[PDB]
């Protein structure tokens, strides 16, 4: 059904691999359409103009020429509606940065190593997710500066969590990592919801600590698990065996909600093959109304399929891994950041 | 699908708090 062109492409003079690309969400109808880019010590902002034009706009250059950025993440001032960007990666410091002057606002020290992913909580602006090397998750209260709580422990990662994503509504996370698990973590329980309360009515602030989850599973990939992402109350995750699995935590028809931690079943609902996508940390993507799934892979192919029925996007010029993928709010646009460090547009017919 | 249900109201929710927003443009 959906079909792209490429329009452009270019290549930052870094030379180091991309590993995130963020288009932001948070922009108004009528606004130009702006990206981040992260790899080495940089971050990288572009403006998307009318034939295929890709307008830089201003870069970041952390003073340690020895950070490697790994993720990045839109947000804005739930009080200024300022947009902001969050990134992290090798050092494992969250850095918050504006992105309308691309000066750091201020930074995080907590996690004991690099950080694999930030995501921000999809009705409150002010919580911030971070996955890390330590096997732990941690959520954070931007707006109090402010640890409310680590998800990890006795029954918590046993390896690196690679990926974690928020479900629409921001009641639940699931993690994913080394240890090839995928576990739930619920935060709209009463002990989190007043833990999220405490961190906005901050002695210092007292962090919750998470030791068990409300689900966990290894039976899904048997490999390191890189990205999972909530597909309304079914999971997408993947592994590094050429498939994206979608599945539900219980039996067929379990109720997501009324799943007990001790659930011991799991239901696969379909697989979305492919190939050459054998290597680990290969990210895969949506548009905002799900409608797209997006996956780039070893090779330079970036494949879309059409989530409410697979279109496979190749340039001779694009051969390098590509890392991760983001469409624009519109989905009129999507672009792929590469290991070559070139970034590539493609524009919806 | 029912999934797919669940999906539309869920993102339709989200939309519509976008659309009352009015973020600054970078
Ligand atoms: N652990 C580790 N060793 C070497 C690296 N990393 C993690 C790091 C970030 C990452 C994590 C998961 C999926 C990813 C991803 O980048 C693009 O897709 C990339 C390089
Ligand atoms: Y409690
Ligand atoms: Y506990």
């Amino acid at each position: 059904k959906y079909s792209f062109k490429c329009v452009n492409s270019l290549k930052e003079d870094h030379n180091q691999p991309l590993f995130g690309v963020q288009f932001n969400w948070h922009s108004k109808e009528g606004d130009p359409l702006v990206f981040a880019t992260v790899g080495s010590n940089r971050v990288t902002l572009y403006e998307c103009h009318s034939q295929g034009e890709i307008r830089l706009l201003q870069s970041y250059v952390d003073a340690d020429a020895d950070e490697n950025f790994y993720t990045c993440a839109w947000t804005y001032d739930s009080n200024t509606s300022h947009p902001l960007l969050a990134v992290a990666g090798s050092r494992g410091i969250i850095r918050i940065i504006n992105p309308i002057t691309m000066q750091c606002i201020k930074h995080y020290v907590g996690h004991g190593n690099a950080i694999n992913e930030l995501k921000f909580h999809p009705r409150d602006p002010n919580l911030l997710l971070s996955v890390s090397k330590d096997h732990a998750l941690r959520l954070w209260n931007i707006q109090t500066d402010t640890l409310v709580a680590i998800f990890g422990g006795v029954e918590g990662h046993r390896d690196e969590v690679l990926s974690a994503d928020y479900d629409l509504l921001g009641e639940k996370i699931m993690s994913c990592g080394m240890d090839h698990s995928l576990k739930l973590w619920r935060i709209n329980s009463k002990r989190m919801m007043n833990a999220i309360k405490e961190s906005y009515d901050y002695r210092p602030f007292i962090s919750q600590k998470i030791h068990f989850p409300d689900f966990s599973t290894r039976d899904i990939h048997r490999n390191y698990v890189d990205c999972v992402r909530w597909l309304g109350d079914l999971i997408l995750s993947k592994s590094c065996e050429n498939a994206i699995v979608c599945w539900k935590p219980g039996k067929m028809e379990d109720d997501i909600d009324k799943i007990k931690p001790s659930e011991s079943n799991v239901t696969i609902l379909g697989r979305f093959d492919y190939s050459q996508c054998d290597i680990w940390y290969m990210r895969f993507s949506m548009d905002f109304w799900q409608k797209m799934l997006a996956l780039g892979n070893q090779v330079g192919k970036l494949y879309v399929w059409d989530l409410e029925v697979c279109t496979t996007l190749t340039h001779h010029k694009c051969g390098a891994a590509i890392r991760q993928t983001s469409f624009s709010r519109d989905s009129s646009i999507l672009i792929a950041v590469c290991d070559d460090a070139s970034i590539w547009r493609w524009d919806r017919l | 699908s029912s999934n797919r249900q669940k999906i539309l109201e869920r993102t339709e929710i989200l939309n519509q708090e976008w659309k009352q927003r009015r973020i600054q443009p970078v």
